[PDB]
């Protein structure tokens, strides 16, 4: 397709700033565009999910997401590239999440909430243009039923749009359009008496019905895409990105201070488990040693202090001679820091790469405790962290659903007041600790002048 | 919940003319002071008004339902004065409308309607304790008009034909209803066929 | 970006005047070349590079890499076989060694070549030059590690002065990057 | 199409080559598929077999011999297995890597396929034309003969950037020769040119603004000069994989964008590499990869060895029905090479299965023009030599078609069509540039 | 091949019933698995699908003009077809044979019963080639696609069930699924496998899968490219990793075999690895000092 024809089709599609994603995007995009747009939309959806799991109000979620919109997925722009980004990201995520039923449910829920937010941020004229772009009633029919419709919708207006004055409510109602549809499609709104009923037809709260239709259509299209996926399995190029995206949903620091309580309060439970295993056994197996070493490098421990740390931890029991440590372990610890071989500076393991680990056996301390520990044992340490029974129950409920990172964020929040990286947990804890220390110092200074 | 849903407001307007004639005169349940305290007072919103009405009715026993209904307004007017009187008047009117609905609005059995698998007694069945026939109901129906099975037997002894008994009008009414239902079913089948083409 | 280009090879320039060869690491410190306020300058003979003398070498390196990629070398996954060949069996992934179960793969994969072209592009990304995220062309133990380190403000001003040259050099790579 | 290479798709193309040639052989020799069997397994009946010539070892010496070849079978024929060849019973043959062949042989002991005879792939049918079209071409030429000039790069020497010889040639064609069509092959600005390669590009005093990219160098160095070609001479531009102006460095190679070269629409046409096209009735087959230099034969027998190499190579090109039949592609060690995009080897086959009347494959070898299997094969040589001395270009003059003169052969059938006889009607001159 | 048996039985049954007969995947998790891994046989997937959903030539209404169109399984009102009836007959006869085997005392009759049961199982599992094979006398693309889609569904819900039991699907296809039990003891692994079998049978009444191989350790690269310590008495078993033994001297093969023995032993993965390092350094010293028999250096 000529670039010009492609632009024409895309403009015919965007006549409104909002879309049902009915027709497949046509055109070619590069792999960098593919992956970057997919990851950006995925970040937006993950932030939506994290806000929802914390029972945040709709206004708070909107306020949190607006800067993320301006940064990752610009909406309400006239640029063709941003609209292309939204459409292609949506269809890439359709390809990603069609594999399993639970993924489908999470995707449709998050996408419907995103639809709701975007519709809420639109202007009333744009909303009218979008809904016009499901039969609207004539002005005569609205005039005949005006009293009943206004009586039905006055409470919804007051509570949803904060139109406290009656004059404003009437003025809005005069401009509001109504849709006539059978009450069986809007039984949910019928139950709460939010829609007017006449002769078996419900007069429309429109956002809720639009979201319901969008979710239903999205579910059906995900099912069709799942049926057509094995034909796409022949593309060696997209499969790794799709697999990664689908699984993505799931001298202050030296060798001595890393053991201190001041630094020890900040690690996540995985790191505490690895360090406890190292202290008890004076040895960590390969995966645990790698996880711990990469964390320690990521938190500021230099290479020489890392070698000192590992040698001191390993030789404490006398079972390991310094000669054996230098013969077998020194090379690997230097390699982790990019000082050996191809000098590759290995990045610290995020949560996802840790979970991609092969499951800890007997004698293993690596992995994620929230996935790899029994419920009783997790309850034991969460009690040791002075968490209440309700907080422990919430964390265990998050763990049961497979949202281990959500539970990690939860324990962070309860112990300190979305995290997907051990170094991120450490950094946030350190920043909070420094802020608290500065506040305490300011309070001490203020109390000394009276 | 306020404002009323149009169904609720329409039902209130339909029930308002009957509230006086039934409750305040024919049944007169609040003539008894204890019954008044138990059922009429708890529908009010203001504790001071409730206490004042309770004291007034204790000092003046056995006022009829209409008299108590007027006393509610009189004492509320005596109590609620100033710029805030309008809100009190509106709330009292709302409480009175809520009591009208509480007393006259349909009170359905909620279980039988919920599920498709629920069983309900077939029409024309005999009630084991009264012997009344579960006859269909028209606008003129009253419980005393339901024929009894023993009376139907007595009629059949004189005339051995169902068409000559008191059960016949109800049978005719049901037959007409069934005929109309069948005609509408044929119309719906035709409409479905037209929609499919 | 740090891990994206770990295996790419450096862009080697030849001085038109004195024939000295040196890698081009963008606007960074180097013993062999200097980017001046008025263009790229070889430090051995002080002579200046004009766009054509740079862009022709950039295009020559890109096309040499593309020709090598289309040479179609295959390598065997199996670490005990490891043969490198250009023969392609009608079953592509099958190794041509008798009984070998390794998976043949194009030695110069399109992912590697796309990474190389992206490294070339990042060399003349002005914004990437300013924040200093280019991959180093020298290890610390290299004998040619540069004796003087350029400052941040010098890098900013110099990149601003040389914007046209960097944009033209970037367009030369983008000529093939849009086709890849 | 982008720069992607997929092993499965390339293997699909390589399999399809063998399958199509199997079907062609069965049709030509009227043989049933039951007659064809798998040559990699032991059978004690003589069988028919089709496959690809490959070295018996994947890591092979640069020089092959008649005792070190194998036959690669298709997926259906032999599950992709490769069998060594026993050619002790064949005295005369000529093979090359990537050639698709048909054998009548016998694999007796499991480790060797003994070829008893060769099954030469038939030569493709020649194009034909109706009487009406030939009369229209007769009217087009106005009696006079058809003149077409073909030139090939490089156009300027290795130690300078002078196109004075090109200007001389343009003036000659404009005012004396006056051809109908002029076909120019690449490379125009060769990227393996040592001055371009080493960055030794000087300031040009005759340009008001110096070029900043090789594309601007073309626009300022060639396009003025090419614009002086007379508008009555339609000219055809065919790239090479070494053309700097091309952003498609793979064979088959997409045609240049004429607008990007700023060449006017009036007489400038850009054609793909390879390209097949008609000039009047004449069918042209043009490919810009040096098959003649690259195809290296294994040979037995005095008869074939006594033959000219060029006729053998041209017959190989005709039989394989593809302009660049060698595989794997040749390489220049890394500097340049064939740059075959194996996934699209379909596009380099003869268009429609017709053998072009005149096939032009420029070569670094000496210029030649020869008639092989009733096809005129032309190598016009390089326009200018490395040292700057005169190169060569080829002039093709074809007698105007005439149904009455008898040189056109009528093809029997209900619908009368006529075989073009270009080898009877074309005179080809190799003129020093 | 299986083609003769499948087509022949089908044509026999069809001619007998008054019918006119026609004229003549989850990618492996490469690496070392310390926990016990069980190979769970899924050969009866297709016959159980055909039997459960009453898929047959006479029950599935299909568009015979466009063979690529996917049909729908017949409703439960449709009587059992000839094909599912034959499959049910085979399964019932196999159950009868096993019931007889449980009581039988004579070794001769017991072996005969086992052979009968094996033949019945082979036919039941080969019955799909009737309608799946492209060159089959009874080929039917819509029915093959229906059965294949149902098998895909069943395999994915099998993954979900395994994850519900905190199990990891190491590798899987229509024929076998390998599960990481997460245990290091034979009894625990077998109990986990039997529990998984019970769950799969609970969700699919006609699908009876069983344990085919017990892997104490598993260094996996592909379905048929792996090494493992199989339990029957643990024994080293390698598949697809002994392709090129000729090119390596006996010393190299001895080193390789010893390393495999040590890494897959029941010792802790650090003391065994230090044993490997001691062995390797000792080998280096003997090679540098040339104290090894020259026979071990020979290469043919
Ligand atoms: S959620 Fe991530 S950071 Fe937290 S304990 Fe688990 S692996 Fe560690």
């Amino acid at each position: 397709s000529s670039s010009e024809e492609e632009k024409k089709l895309y403009a015919r599609l965007y006549e409104s700033k909002l879309s049902f994603y009915d027709l497949p995007p046509q055109g070619e995009i590069t792999l960098e565009q593919f992956e970057i747009w997919a990851i950006d939309r995925l970040k937006i959806l993950l932030e939506i999910e994290s806000c929802l799991s914390r029972n945040k109000s709709i206004k708070e979620i909107e306020t949190i997401i607006k800067p993320q919109f301006q940064k990752l997925l610009p909406f309400n722009t006239e640029s063709l590239e941003d609209r292309k980004k939204d459409y292609y990201s949506h269809f890439i995520l359709r390809l990603c999440f069609c594999r399993s039923k639970e993924l489908r449910e999470k995707f449709v829920r998050a996408e419907t909430f995103l639809f709701k937010i975007r519709f809420n941020m639109l202007t009333s004229t744009d909303q009218t243009k979008f809904v016009q772009s499901l039969q609207f009633i004539s002005n005569e029919e609205k005039a005949e039923l005006s009293h009943q419709l206004y009586q039905t919708v006055s409470a919804s207006l007051q509570f949803q749009l904060n139109l406290n004055e009656e004059h404003q409510r009437k003025q809005y109602f005069q401009q509001e359009k109504f849709i006539k549809l059978p009450f069986e499609n809007v039984i949910e709104l019928v139950g709460n008496r939010l829609v007017f009923l006449k002769d078996g037809y419900a007069y429309l709260q429109q956002l809720n019905l639009l979201s319901n239709e969008f979710a239903s259509k999205l579910n059906q299209e995900l099912i069709k895409t799942y049926q057509y996926l094995p034909r796409l399995n022949e593309d060696d190029r997209l499969l790794p990105i799709l697999n990664h995206l689908s699984s993505g949903y799931t001298d202050e620091i030296n060798a001595q201070s890393v053991w201190s309580e001041e630094i020890s309060s900040n690690y996540p439970l995985c790191i505490k488990n690895l360090m406890e295993g190292l202290k008890k056994n004076h040895h960590l197996r390969y995966y645990g040693r790698q996880q711990l070493s990469l964390f320690l490098k990521g938190i500021g421990l230099s290479a020489d202090e890392a070698l000192k740390f590992w040698s001191e931890a390993f030789t404490r029991n006398g079972n390991m001679t310094m000669e054996k440590f230098n013969k077998e372990y020194r090379y690997s610890f230097r390699h982790n820091y990019g000082l050996e071989g191809n000098r590759i500076n290995y990045k610290p393991w995020d949560c996802h790469t840790i979970l991609s680990k092969p499951r800890p056996g007997r004698g293993d301390y690596h992995g994620c405790p929230f996935r790899d520990w029994s419920h009783e044992r997790l309850s034991a340490e969460l009690r040791s962290m002075k968490l209440t029974q309700a907080q422990i129950i919430s964390v265990l409920d998050s763990c049961q659903k497979g949202e281990y990172t959500i539970a990690c964020t939860k324990v962070f929040e309860m112990t300190h007041n979305h995290i997907a990286h051990p170094n991120l947990y450490f950094e946030r804890s350190r920043q909070l600790q420094k802020k608290q220390q500065k506040l305490e110092k300011e309070k001490l200074f203020n109390n000394g002048n009276h | 919940k306020r404002p009323y849903h149009p169904h609720l407001a329409r039902s209130l307007e339909q029930l308002k003319p009957f509230f006086v004639s039934i409750m305040l005169e024919e049944q007169n349940p609040w003539e008894d002071d204890q019954h008044a305290i138990q059922t009429l007072l708890p529908a009010l919103y203001d504790k001071q008004l409730i206490d004042s009405l309770k004291k007034y009715w204790l000092d003046n026993p056995r006022r009829s339902s209409k008299e108590k209904w007027n006393d509610i307004d009189q004492i509320a007017t005596s109590l609620f004065k100033g710029p805030k009187q309008d809100s009190h008047i509106i709330k009292l009117r709302e409480c009175k409308e809520d009591l009208v609905l509480m007393t006259l609005y349909p009170k359905l059995d909620v279980e039988v309607t919920k599920q498709t698998i629920h069983l309900l007694k077939a029409p024309f069945c005999i009630h084991p304790a009264t012997g009344n026939v579960c006859v269909p109901i028209d606008e003129s129906f009253a419980p005393e008009k339901a024929p009894k099975l023993i009376d139907l037997q007595t009629e059949m002894e004189k005339n051995n034909d169902v068409s000559l008994t008191a059960l016949q009008p109800f049978i005719n009414q049901f037959q007409a209803y069934v005929s109309s239902l069948l005609k509408n079913e044929l119309g719906s089948v035709k409409r479905e066929r037209e929609d499919d083409d | 970006d740090v891990e994206r280009f770990k295996d790419t090879v450096t862009l080697e320039l030849s001085c038109p005047s004195c024939d000295k060869r040196f890698p081009f690491g963008g606007i960074v410190s180097s013993n062999y070349y200097r980017v001046s306020y008025n263009g790229l300058q070889c430090k051995h003979c002080e002579q200046l590079f004009t766009p054509l003398q740079l862009t022709s070498q950039i295009e020559h390196s890109i096309r040499a890499h593309i020709s090598l990629y289309y040479a179609g070398w295959l390598q065997c996954d199996d670490s005990t076989c490891g043969i490198v060949t250009r023969q392609v069996s009608v079953f592509g992934k099958r190794c041509l060694n008798d009984g070998c179960t390794g998976v043949m793969r194009y030695k110069y994969s399109d992912k590697q070549l796309y990474n190389q072209l992206l490294y070339f592009d990042s060399l003349f990304d002005c914004e990437k030059n300013k924040k200093q995220e280019l991959k180093p062309i020298y290890l610390p133990d290299d004998l040619d590690y540069p004796k003087e380190q350029l400052t941040e403000s010098s890098i900013k001003a110099l990149t601003e002065q040389n914007r046209e040259l960097m944009e033209t050099g970037r367009s030369v790579v983008q000529k093939y990057l849009n086709d890849c | 199409r982008t720069m992607r290479q997929n092993l499965q798709e390339a293997s699909d193309v390589l399999d399809d080559q063998i399958e199509s040639f199997t079907k062609i052989i069965q049709n030509h020799y009227k043989l049933s598929p039951n007659d064809f069997a798998d040559p990699t397994i032991q059978s004690q009946s003589e069988i028919y077999a089709v496959g690809r010539i490959v070295p018996d070892s994947p890591t092979y010496d640069k020089f092959l011999n008649p005792e070190s070849l194998s036959l690669e079978t298709s997926r259906m024929g032999g599950v992709g297995r490769r069998v060594r060849l026993d050619l002790s019973q064949v005295n005369e043959l000529s093979f090359f890597l990537g050639q698709i062949v048909a054998f009548k042989g016998k694999n007796a002991n499991g480790d060797y396929f003994t070829v008893n005879s060769i099954l030469p792939l038939p030569y493709p049918n020649s194009p034909v034309s109706t009487s009406q079209e030939l009369q229209e071409f007769q009217a087009n030429l106005e009696g006079s003969s058809l003149k077409v000039i073909v030139t090939c790069g490089p156009y300027f020497a290795n130690d300078n950037f002078s196109l004075e010889l090109l200007q001389e040639f343009i003036d000659s064609i404009n005012n004396e020769v006056k051809p109908h069509v002029l076909i120019m092959f690449g490379p125009f600005i060769d990227i393996t040119h040592p001055l371009i390669a080493s960055g030794k590009l000087p300031n040009f005093p005759q340009f008001k603004t110096q070029p900043k990219t090789l594309d601007e160098l073309f626009l300022k160095l060639f396009t003025p000069i090419l614009k002086t070609i007379s508008p009555h001479i339609q000219t055809v531009l065919i790239p090479s994989t070494k053309d700097a102006i091309s952003n498609h460095a793979a064979y088959p190679q997409a045609s240049l964008i004429r607008k990007a070269l700023q060449l006017p629409k009036r007489n400038f046409k850009c054609m793909a590499n390879p390209s097949s096209f008609q000039i009047n009735e004449i069918y042209f087959g043009c490919s810009n990869v040096d098959t003649f230099k690259d195809l290296k034969e294994v040979i037995k027998g005095g008869t074939t060895s006594s033959r000219y190499r060029l006729d053998r190579v041209s017959e190989h090109i005709l039989q394989q029905r593809r302009y660049y039949p060698i595989f794997p592609g040749s390489i220049r060690t890394h500097i340049s090479g064939a740059d075959l995009d194996v996934s699209y080897l379909g596009l380099t086959e003869f268009v429609g299965g017709f053998s072009p009347d005149i096939m032009i494959i420029p070569s670094e070898l000496q210029h030649f023009a020869r008639v092989v299997q009733n096809v005129v094969v032309i190598n016009p040589g390089r326009f200018i030599r490395a040292t700057g001395n005169r190169g060569s270009y080829a002039q093709i003059t074809v007698q105007c078609p005439d149904l009455e003169d008898g040189k056109l052969t009528l093809v029997e059938g209900e619908e009368p069509v006529y075989l073009h006889n270009v080898w009877k009607r074309a005179r080809v001159d190799l003129i020093a540039s | 091949t299986r083609a003769g048996r499948n087509e022949y039985i089908l044509l026999h049954e069809f001619s007998r019933n008054g019918f006119i007969v026609p004229d003549k995947v989850f990618e492996p998790e490469k690496g070392l698995h310390k926990n016990y891994v069980l190979v769970m046989d899924f050969n009866s997937l297709y016959p159980s699908i055909i039997q459960e959903f009453n898929i047959c030539f006479t029950t599935v209404d299909r568009n015979k003009e466009d063979i690529d169109e996917l049909p729908s399984v017949p409703p439960s009102e449709v009587d059992q077809g000839v094909l599912p009836r034959l499959l049910a007959n085979l399964v019932d006869r196999r159950r009868e044979v096993k019931k007889v085997m449980k009581t039988e005392t004579d070794p001769h009759k017991r072996v005969q019963c086992d052979i009968r049961q094996q033949a019945l199982k082979l036919t039941a599992n080969s019955m799909y080639g009737c309608l799946g094979y492209v060159n089959s006398r009874f080929y039917a693309k819509p029915l093959a696609m229906l059965v294949t889609n149902k098998g895909r569904e069943i395999l994915m819900n099998t993954r979900q069930l395994a994850e519900s039991m905190n199990l990891l699907v190491v590798y899987g296809d229509t024929d076998s699924v390998m599960i990481d039990t997460g245990c290091d003891n034979y009894a625990d692994a077998i109990k986990i496998g039997l529990g998984f079998k019970r769950l799969v049978n609970e969700r699919y009444r006609l699908l009876e899968i069983d344990i085919d191989n017990v892997f104490k350790k598993l260094l996996l690269h592909a379905k048929k490219k792996y090494a493992a310590l199989t339990v029957n008495t643990t024994v080293l078993e390698v598949k697809g990793l002994d392709m090129k033994r000729r090119e390596f001297c006996p010393l190299s093969r001895d080193v390789s075999i010893h390393v495999l023995n040590t890494i897959l032993s029941d010792k802790d993965p650090e003391e065994a690895l230090q044993e490997v390092y001691d062995y390797l350094e000792d080998i280096r010293i003997k090679v540098e000092t040339n104290n090894i028999r020259i026979d071990k250096y020979k290469i043919n």
